[PDB]
RNA sequence: GGAUAGUGGCCUACCAUGGUUUCAACGGGUAACGGGGAAUAAGGGUUCGAUUCCGGAGAGGGAGCCUGAGAAACGGCUACCACAUCCAAGGAAGGCAGCAGGCGCGCAAAUUACCCAAUCCUAAUUCAGGGAGGUAGUGACAAUAAAUAACGAUACAGUUGUAAUUGGAAUGAGUACAAUGUAAAUACCUUAACGAGGAACAAUUGGAGGGCAAGUCUGGUGCCAGCAGCCGCGGUCUCCAAUAGCGUAUAUUGUUGCAGUUAAAAAGCUCGUAGUUGAACUUUGGGCCCGGUUAACGGGGCCUUUCCUUCUGGCUAACCUUGAGCUCUUGGCGAACCAGGACUUUUACUUUGAAAAAAUUAGAGUGUUCAAAGCAGGCGUAUUGCUCGAAUAUAUUAGCAUGGAAUAAUAGAAUAGGACGU
RNA sequence: GUCGACGUACUUCAUAGGAUCA
């Protein structure tokens, strides 16, 4: 190619978008953003196929130049904005708010929360360095740039961001014992608490994971992202808590269910 | 030992000798060497078009004999002579001096069946479902 | 361009079609169920084989391994659903004994003729062709619709057909007019 | 009863088949397994059965063919009784066949091949290549 | 040093003479874009992959550029090479390997169709544009389902067979008010009214076998045999296979695991480099404790001459002790564990975990009327509504982390230039 | 030139043996 592509095949789209392959020939570019490509969920796809409001990506367009759309407390009128993780979404004609959190099967969830809830979120340190001016700010997950952090936030830390002002008003250190929640992998969406980070320099750090329910499972520390401390999660977290069930599990309480 | 190696880092000598004499087979040396159509009656077509010089058996007695059914066609391709079946009498008048004829494969010696003169199918003809055109 | 969709072919020609005891097996199953060419019992042997080698394939793993038990377990619902597999016999050996005449008791040809709908297999597969039997509230008119075992008491022939308490058909009305004039 | 023209209409899962003496040479030459080698031919279970013509026939053949006597005597196989006198084997096979249509007989000698392939209804099993092979079974 | 956005012989100046190769360089061939994938196969293998996704390259062939964040762009420009259109002969304009449609033969194959309604893309932008894309049309590409009759009576013939016999019931192929469908239409699903006895509302493709004459041809141990018989004096038939599909032609090596006396193939003999292969030996056994599975099986700890070393830091167990009731508490001592710095033989092999896009393959759920499929859907309903899914496995080699320490290599103390130290 | 050698593609000749019966 001699430039940046602008089109995006079904087939090629991601796969937790959860897309009819027959529908059309075509799926929404997110446009760029605060998420990564294939770590958003455009405002198109959670308008039409998660909440089914709209039927059609004209009516998602008349949505959004209604201004009915906040993206962390920001209306957005663009259908490809990719909206990630941790992200709140508010609609205030219908008075609802949801947080972007992967459920266990690693796809983006439909999940509600309270407006204190949305008051806020949690963002990873993605990085910590001095600006212009001897300025220090902190770069989170989501491209945000905070000037004057506190001193002990370093990388790996988890702040909470309060959407209102953009200012840090907690955070949590990286360290054992903390809940986490993983969002990359083929364990994406599980919650657990940390046992071990294991350093490896010039590489990939390790970080071995415990859940609920005693099972143990090891990521790079890029996929791990510090939620609170164990039992004491700083978000509403979704249905499962993020445990993982085998096959035969999930069928008995189908059945029990059903 | 079967005269051949077996050590473990001997892969190697395996490959390369397995290689060199996989060209002893006439199979693949014709494979390979697209050399394999040689043998073919057509030299590799399925089908060969003809012109139809004489008809050797319209003279004889016996009627829908074997010999009243060959036809003396001349490959366009080549320009070689050979000997066609047709596939009884009644469709041998159809066939005249002079048609271009779409020979396939089949008295011994004869080894081709003509089965469309002047881009019509003799079956065709003979079921009464087409004309020849002229 | 738009994504392929998935295609499959429901039959296969068998290793040796010239059998003459083959020959006479298909003649009989032709005739006892009415089936059209030799093309349904081919599809039948081949889902038949399909399920007897997943089943093979299942018991050649270890008991208590989780994807043998997963699936069987599945597999044999799925056969008991269609009836062609007793509720006795929820094991994956008598899924091995299985047979072809087995899956063909089950087509709604043969089930509206034992039924008493029809008077013969025939007479079910123009009765069904015709759009006279009714699974339920729905109209079926595929001889080959296979009846499970909740489906099967409520074969009925259908609202709108002249059996099943509609109006006369064309003939009828036809002809009691032209008696009427 | 049992026979529609040339098909066998009482042979059905799970199946009994005579093991012959030879079947277990070559069964053991061709590494295949006696119990699972007739469930993939047949994929159905299949219950070996030895008579006693073939059963003596193999004790006779001496210490070289020890692990055939050994698979013969495994558990799963089940011994048929024979009430005659001849412990010929071959002439043993022919003879249950024409009682009773349900055998299938698993063999490699072509002679004894002939004289059942004579006889209607009977399936004939045999070892080839790399595995089991299955003749006159329509359901296969 | 120059140049580039930047590393770099990328180029320049001066220097050295280096770099690759029998573990196959270099050169040649390729009917060579690469992969995900497809077929076959019991397994190893063999072959196919222009072709729905990803990446690369090209816009007739070389070369060079303007603009711009991004182009060595070609539905942008300039030159040359080959073609080729208009011309008043002075000049001017070209690039379908985009969608339709032509030529390349004298022998052949989709429509120069409708639309942005869905999918998404572009813009100053909800609105305009989109031969991208969708819709319909068009050679049986590849696939799913499935009509062409069912129930009786009579008749005739050797309880069987045959009906241009016969009775009144059923229905869609088709036609068509209408409605639904659709951007508008066609079609599908529905449905008034028509639509069946030769149900002429006229199923096909191959194969086998007969029999008939004042007939024709050929041969001869008479009247016969072979070939065969649309043709004679006048006159203008049965069965078999598949089935909305069927026929014809061409094509379609042993690692596991081959053979070498007498019927393929052991070199005349020896030496010998690469390559492949290469004797045995170094912690074995014994005594206890802990917790798991179904008395067996496996997993951890100690002890046995067997603990990595050192420093620093963090916490602090146990041990000594005071006091208050095995638990708290005073004051010392601080093992273990954790973090970091130094210290350090290297691999082969195998176990486990991440990674290996989606689609595809296998596979769970789901009455698309069944099915191929799709990822849908399901339950209540006077009213407002509730709710389950979109699982799971596979993927070689290389790279990364990890437990093993059998097997096979590798290094060490010999002129001690060796180890250790309060 | 019905030329030699080679390469390629084909054609062809070598199949009956034992037992019983007349
Ligand atoms: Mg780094
Ligand atoms: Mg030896
Ligand atoms: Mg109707
Ligand atoms: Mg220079
Ligand atoms: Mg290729
Ligand atoms: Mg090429
Ligand atoms: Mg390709
Ligand atoms: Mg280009
Ligand atoms: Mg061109
Ligand atoms: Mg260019
Ligand atoms: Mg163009
Ligand atoms: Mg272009
Ligand atoms: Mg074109
Ligand atoms: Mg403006
Ligand atoms: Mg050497
Ligand atoms: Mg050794
Ligand atoms: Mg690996
Ligand atoms: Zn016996």
């Amino acid at each position: 190619a001699r430039g940046p592509k602008k089109h995006l095949k079904r087939l090629a789209a991601p796969h937790h978008w959860l897309l009819d392959k027959l529908s059309g020939c075509y799926a929404p570019r997110p446009s760029a953003g605060p998420h990564k490509l294939r770590e958003s969920l455009p405002l198109i796809v959670f308008l039409r196929n998660r909440l089914k409001y709209a039927l059609n990506g004209r009516e998602v367009k008349a949505i959004l130049m209604q201004r009915h759309v906040k993206v962390d407390g920001k209306v957005r009128t663009d259908t490809t904005y990719p909206a990630g993780f941790m992200d709140v979404i508010t609609l205030d004609a219908t008075n609802e708010n949801f947080r972007l959190v992967y459920d266990v099967k690693g796809r983006f969830a439909v999940h509600r929360i309270t407006d204190e809830e949305a008051s806020y979120k949690l963002g990873k340190v993605k990085k910590v360095q001095l600006g212009k001016k001897g300025v220090p700010y902190v770069v989170t997950h989501d491209g945000r740039t905070i000037r004057y952090p506190d001193p002990n936030i370093k990388v790996n830390d988890t702040v909470k961001i309060d959407l209102a002002s953009g200012k840090i008003t907690d955070f949590i250190k990286f360290d054992a014992g903390k809940l986490v929640y993983v969002t990359g992998g083929r364990n994406l969406g599980r919650i657990g608490t940390i046992v071990h980070k294991e350093r490896h320099d010039g590489g990939f750090d390790l970080v071995h994971i415990k859940d609920s329910l005693d099972n143990t499972f090891v990521t790079r520390l890029n996929n791990v992202f510090v939620i609170g401390e164990q039992g004491k999660p700083y978000i509403s977290l979704p249905k499962g808590k993020g445990i993982k069930l085998s096959i035969a599990e999930e069928r008995d309480r189908r059945r029990a269910q059903q | 030992g079967k005269g051949k190696p077996r050590g473990l880092n001997s892969a190697r000598k395996l490959r390369v000798h397995r290689r060199n004499n996989r060209w002893a087979e006439n199979n693949y040396k014709k494979r390979l060497l697209g050399t394999a159509f040689k043998s073919s009656p057509f030299g590799g077509s399925s089908h060969a078009k003809g012109i139809v010089l004489e008809k050797l058996g319209i003279e004889s007695k016996q009627p829908n004999s074997a010999i009243r059914k060959c036809v003396r066609v001349q490959l366009i391709k080549n320009g070689k002579k050979v000997t066609a079946f047709v596939p009884n009498d009644g469709c041998l008048n159809f066939v005249d001096e002079n048609d271009e004829v779409l020979l396939a494969g089949f008295i011994p010696g004869v080894r081709f069946k003509v089965v469309k003169v002047s881009g019509v199918s003799l079956l065709a003809l003979w079921k009464e479902k087409k004309e020849k055109p002229r | 361009p738009r994504a392929p969709r998935t295609y499959s072919k429901t039959y296969s020609t068998p290793k040796r079609p010239y059998e003459s005891s083959r020959l006479d097996a298909e003649l009989k199953l032709a005739g006892e169920f009415g089936l059209k060419n030799k093309k349904e019992i081919y599809r039948i042997s081949f889902q038949l084989s399909k399920i007897r080698r997943a089943a093979r394939d299942l018991l050649t793993r270890d008991e208590k391994d989780p994807k043998r038990l997963f699936e069987g377990n599945a597999l044999i619902r799925r056969l008991v659903r269609v009836g062609v597999l007793s509720e006795d016999k929820k094991k994956l050996d008598y899924v091995l004994a299985l047979k072809v005449e087995d899956f063909l008791e089950r087509r709604l040809q043969t089930q509206v003729y034992k039924l008493g709908l029809a008077k013969s297999v025939h007479h079910a597969r123009v009765l069904i062709t015709q759009r006279h039997i009714a699974v339920g509230k729905q109209i079926v008119n595929i001889p080959s619709f296979m009846v499970r075992l909740d489906s099967e008491k409520h074969i009925d022939f259908a609202p709108t057909s002249p059996f099943g308490g509609a109006r006369p058909g064309r003939v009828a009305r036809r002809n009691a007019a032209r008696k009427a004039e | 009863s049992a026979l529609f023209f040339q098909y066998n209409q009482a042979i059905k899962p799970p199946y009994q088949v005579l093991i012959d003496t030879n079947f277990i040479n070559f069964s053991i030459q061709k590494k295949v397994d006696i119990v699972r080698g007739m469930m993939d031919c047949l994929l159905a279970k299949c219950n070996p059965l030895i008579t006693d013509c073939v059963m003596a026939e193999l004790e006779k053949l001496g210490p070289k063919y020890r692990i055939a006597l050994k698979l013969a005597r495994d558990p799963r196989i089940k011994r048929l009784s024979c009430s005659h006198k001849g412990t010929y084997a071959d002439d043993c096979l022919v003879h249950r066949v024409l009682q009773h249509k349900c055998y299938i007989v698993a063999t490699n000698d072509a002679g004894l091949k002939q004289r059942i392939r004579k006889i209607p209804g009977i399936p004939l099993m045999s070892v080839g290549g790399h595995a089991y092979v299955i003749e006159k079974l329509p359901d296969v």
